């Protein structure tokens, strides 16, 4: 498939926000 | 506070749905851990506790909406794309062979909510499958994650 680029990367993309959320909470 | 645009409150709304398991209008400490167990970790009960109670300004022991700006608008810490980059590869590669086999991609699909098909899972593989050799190498996987 074309532009195969938005299957893959699409989740991979949530994935950086999972822990941004929890950063929040240990502060480094 | 930097979210004066009204824009702004529309965009986190759809956010706490995110992590709101129950809908019940707080952060309780049964979503909280059900959440980071998807990160991969076996967090012990204690955590919940020394976790939730540092962010929890009024002890009522849930996280609340004012509770939950606070922290966004200070959240701005600058994560390196590349963090996720190699650590995105352990994960995946469960046994460590040296390749992403796609018994170890099927349990990314969970986590992503796609509840994708057999022919789906099929699909991606063929996509990245640059040799017909059954799997996905680390040069494979960069090509995909090559987005921007
Ligand atoms: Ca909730
Ligand atoms: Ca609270
Ligand atoms: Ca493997
Ligand atoms: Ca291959």
């Amino acid at each position: 498939l074309r532009r195969g680029q938005i299957l893959w990367f699409r989740g991979l993309n949530r994935i950086q926000t999972q822990i941004k959320v929890v950063k929040a909470f240990h502060s480094s | 506070a930097d979210q004066l645009t009204e824009e702004q409150i529309a965009e986190f709304k759809e956010a706490f749905s995110l992590f709101d398991k129950d809908g019940d209008g707080t952060i309780t400490t049964k979503e909280l851990g059900t959440v980071m167990r998807s990160l991969g970790q076996n967090p012990t009960e204690a955590e919940l506790q020394d976790m939730i109670n540092e962010v929890d300004a009024d002890g009522n022991g849930t996280i609340d909406f004012p509770e939950f700006l606070t922290m966004m608008a200070r959240k701005m810490k600058d994560t390196d794309s590349e963090e996720e980059i190699r650590e995105a590869f352990r994960v995946f590669d469960k046994d460590g062979n040296g390749y992403i086999s796609a018994a170890e991609l099927r349990h990314v699909m969970t986590n992503l909510g796609e509840k994708l098909t057999d022919e789906e899972v099929d699909e991606m593989i063929r996509e990245a499958d640059i040799d017909g050799d059954g799997q996905v190498n680390y040069e494979e996987f960069v090509q995909m994650m090559t987005a921007k």
